């Protein structure tokens, strides 16, 4: 018995070095990871998400973002109408607009709206007729330019690490003024320069400024008493930015050798 | 400056209900071995209709850059099929993957169309393998039902699951899925031709309107106490059309079994003409004193309603 | 062919009613969920979450919480010491003093420390010798207690419902001065009055009130400047309200027959 | 009157690094099949020390209640051993839990202990079961071992 017991003991004795019996794990898309991570940041500042729809009405495209029928944007060529007045969204201010609408004329309004987009344009590794932005906007009564800037700064700290500083470029969008282009310091060579950041130092990520009055009225809200910053970015470009993706056709190809990649958790790293 | 805007109408940031349970179940779904998916919202104009269910208008662009993209999806299943083939051409033989994507369907001309949120997802290759102990576990069609189970288990949802035809999918392997008496999608292995256009070895998919889902209000948690006192576990053996749906025996079963039939299994069967199904019922009582005067009452009501639609033992 | 693989197709007709594979899904902890929906509330309302010792020294479990060494609070008889200075902290206020102090005497303070406490008990279907408590504290430069009760009623709602009121009674307990204590409108019988209210249609969830000036001032912020609430609740009983349960120690024995009720998400119902 | 408290300096809300991470740790334990356990920290002082590999001082508290919980818990292990046979007893053959908890270290007298918080957890039954099936996967050691690889995969860690 402390014979018996002993030597079925010694029987049972295992390589305990051999692969386990894995409990395989699915992973989450890089894309929606980034989104998820926005939503996260702007949750914890009172926000809310929202959604709306793929397909869309040209007046919310293009006509409540300050783009007059006129106007080259709305080019059959560029995007992918479906008749005259309806087509693929192109970008996810639309939902914004239809948003800032039904609020009829009061604040605030402070709103994330990811989401897929549609561009009329060949595909290739930089160009995707399917890409993905997440916008926001905020609606309030003292908004200033400097409240679109400390909320940039935020979004890209969450993105691209603590240290991370911006820089604010002047530009033109027909739908704010003023208009800004925004890049942020480059997470991987401190700023001595790299092939990452064009050795500039410095990668654009985001677009923003402040709402346009027009934009504002048409929606149902006194431009006398309220401001507005609004923003927009791209994961897919950030995604590439951040991993080094060599092709944006990868995000919507679904080869597991990609996407089995993006199991694991992140951190702040050192 | 860098500032930041101080709201004076204070709200806390959250999650709707619905998007709360969204990031909950594509947890569940990663959590058994289901990777995510995102694929192109514009099919062939050939293949917008594939897997439709409804007879629907489908949606053109005027302009398609590409034949590849030029209507608007009614399913999420061809771009997962292509993106199964595809894996597998490359020598990535195990692919499991979901998707949470709209489709869309015509409301006719100068209409917004409906565009409906969708989970599907696609199946193939080993579930479980550890190749030096001998364990090699294929993806069948249980495994992929399995899948289904853990969405309607995580989101507190009862499905029913009666045997069907579709499409691109086996006849004999294929299965509708209801909600409250309403269908909201399938589930089947893929036609033996389609699976063989495509290269691919046995495969499961499904498809699951999320909206439908995502429209049962749960509320909290039903809690039942715990017993203080065992239950009584009684099995049947019964003998059938080899031919009726084992969803059959549990449902008049359980319309029979009162407050006190806590859960019931098949744990097997045999297959000329009919079929033997042993089933183990589990009867108890958190809340009264459970006796077996009740147990055999009930017990007995259970075998007679059995027996006259239409069972014997 | 069309023979053949057509009678391998019927040689393959399943019932497709069978049980599945089950994918079991393990269970998270009622104490855990009610931790973490508290959490998500506060998180949004730009909170931090901080955890502390659960063995703690009698300065910051009591001294400064306003019980002077003579207070009968601190009977050896009714928490767990392990020296005369040492023992199982009673509740998690010792991390919330320690926090504050570490600010030194600057806001805003804005925490919630969920965790294990400990009191010198014996154990029944109402009674934990271990237990657990959520609290948190606000110190800023207007605060009022009209803050507190808007919090309050957040917290009710986040637990049992947008339809909650709350109702706020006075008391007192050393650290805080007013004090109150906090009702919920009873969440299953409108307000006609039922046996888990008690039938008075109010439910007990929470105490809390205004920081205490000497409380605020032993832990270096200055009274005259910055007010102060904070408050506590208790997720055991908690969640014994919200589902019915029916012994506390049911918590902390781990019968699968109770855990694995809770694999499940909810809703806010209708 | 009912009001919130609007704060000048502006922090958006979020969990730490180690919090999310603990968050998602959970969700991959429980999306393998393993309930969350609490058990109690209080252990008998007999039990205080097992399974403890560094020896190192246990904590005592000066009136414990009873002779079940009067020493501070070195290891999990003992009361998810207690759960596990206690299901066991009552005919729940198939156990699967993990915790999260603090267990405590002396470092002598007068002093604060340290509080290590550990991942722990026990398996016993069927791993996977569908008996009509004919398919019953017992739990073995390469489960078990198969469980703390993917706490390491999530984890992005080598273990
Ligand atoms: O104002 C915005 N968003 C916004 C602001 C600035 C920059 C960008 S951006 O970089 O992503 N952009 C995307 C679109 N691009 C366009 C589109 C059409 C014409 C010119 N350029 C410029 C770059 C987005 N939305 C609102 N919704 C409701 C009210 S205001
Ligand atoms: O002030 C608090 N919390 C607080 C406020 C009021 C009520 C409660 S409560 O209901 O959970 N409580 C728990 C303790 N109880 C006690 C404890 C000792 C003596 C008397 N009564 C009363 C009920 C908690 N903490 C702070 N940390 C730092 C600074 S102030
Ligand atoms: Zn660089
Ligand atoms: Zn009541």
């Amino acid at each position: 018995l402390m014979e018996k017991l002993n030597q079925q003991l010694a029987e049972e004795t295992i390589d305990v070095t051999l692969p386990s019996r894995q409990i395989s794990i699915g992973s989450k898309h890089p894309l929606t990871r980034t989104v998820e991570e926005i939503e996260d940041l702007f949750l914890g500042l009172g926000y809310e998400i929202v959604d709306g729809y793929e397909v869309e009405q040209d007046y919310y495209n293009f006509e409540a973002l300050n783009l007059p029928k006129s106007h080259p944007a709305r080019d059959m060529q560029d995007s992918f109408y479906i008749t005259d007045e309806i087509l693929m969204r192109t970008h996810t201010s639309p939902v914004q607009a239809r948003t800032m609408e039904k609020r009829n004329g009061q604040g605030p309004v402070k709103i994330i709206c990811p989401g897929k987009v549609y561009r009329r344009d060949s595909d290739d590794a930089t160009h995707s007729h399917q890409f993905t932005q997440i916008e926001g906007l905020v609606v309030d009564k003292n908004i200033k330019m400097s409240d679109l800037k400390g909320t940039l700064e935020l979004v890209a700290k969450k993105l691209f690490g603590a240290d991370r500083e911006i820089r604010l470029r002047p530009s033109y969008f027909p739908f704010t003024e003023p208009s800004v282009e925004v890049d942020v310091s480059c997470f991987k060579c401190k700023g001595k320069g790299c092939n990452v950041c064009k050795h500039t130092g410095w990668i654009e990520i985001l677009g923003a400024g402040m709402v346009h009055p027009n934009v504002l009225e048409m929606a149902g809200f006194d431009s006398n008493e309220y401001s507005g910053f609004a923003f927009g970015m791209g994961p897919d470009r950030i995604a590439m930015l951040k991993y080094g993706i060599e092709d944006i056709r990868y995000f919507y190809t679904n080869d597991v050798r990609f996407l089995e990649q993006f199991k694991a958790v992140e951190d702040r790293g050192e | 400056p860098s500032s930041l805007p101080v709201f004076g109408e204070v709200t806390s940031g959250e999650l709707t209900d619905r998007q709360h349970k969204t990031r909950t179940l594509k947890e569940t779904l990663e959590g058994a071995g289901l990777n995510q998916a995102i694929t192109y919202s514009l099919v062939s104009k050939d293949h917008a209709k594939d897997f439709a269910l409804q007879e629907r208008p489908t949606i053109s662009l005027l302009m398609p850059m590409s034949e590849a993209h030029a209507t608007l999806r009614q399913s999420l299943l061809p771009h997962l099929i292509e993106a199964t083939a595809y894996n597998v051409a490359r020598k990535n033989k195990d692919v499991r993957l979901y998707e949470i994507g709209r489709v869309f369907f015509g409301n006719g001309e100068g209409e917004l169309p409906d565009e409906v949120e969708y989970l599907s997802g696609i199946l193939t290759g080993e579930y479980v393998v550890n190749a030096w102990q001998g364990k090699k576990e294929e993806i069948d069609f249980f495994i992929a039902k399995g899948v289904v189970d853990r969405v309607a288990e995580k989101l507190n949802l009862e499905f029913s699951y009666k045997a069907g035809k579709i499409e691109g999918l086996h006849p004999g392997r294929t299965a509708i899925v209801s909600l409250e008496g309403q269908d909201i999608g399938f589930i089947g292995e893929l036609h033996p031709q389609v699976a063989a256009d495509n290269d691919l070895k046995r495969t499961y998919v499904f498809e699951l309107n999320y909206d439908a889902m995502m429209q049962v209000a749960v509320g909290y948690i039903n809690y039942e106490q715990i017993p203080k006192f065992p239950g009584v576990t009684r099995d049947i053996a019964l003998e059938v059309n080899h031919d009726v749906p084992s969803s059959e025996l549990k449902q008049i079963i359980h319309n029979n079994g009162e407050d006190i039939l806590q859960s019931t299994l098949v744990f097997d069967v045999y297959e000329k003409g009919k079929k033997s199904v042993a089933i183990r019922l589990n009867y108890l009582d958190t809340e009264d004193t459970l006796t077996d005067e009740r147990v055999s009452k009930i017990h007995d009501k259970i075998l007679e309603a059995l027996q006259a639609e239409g069972a014997t033992i």
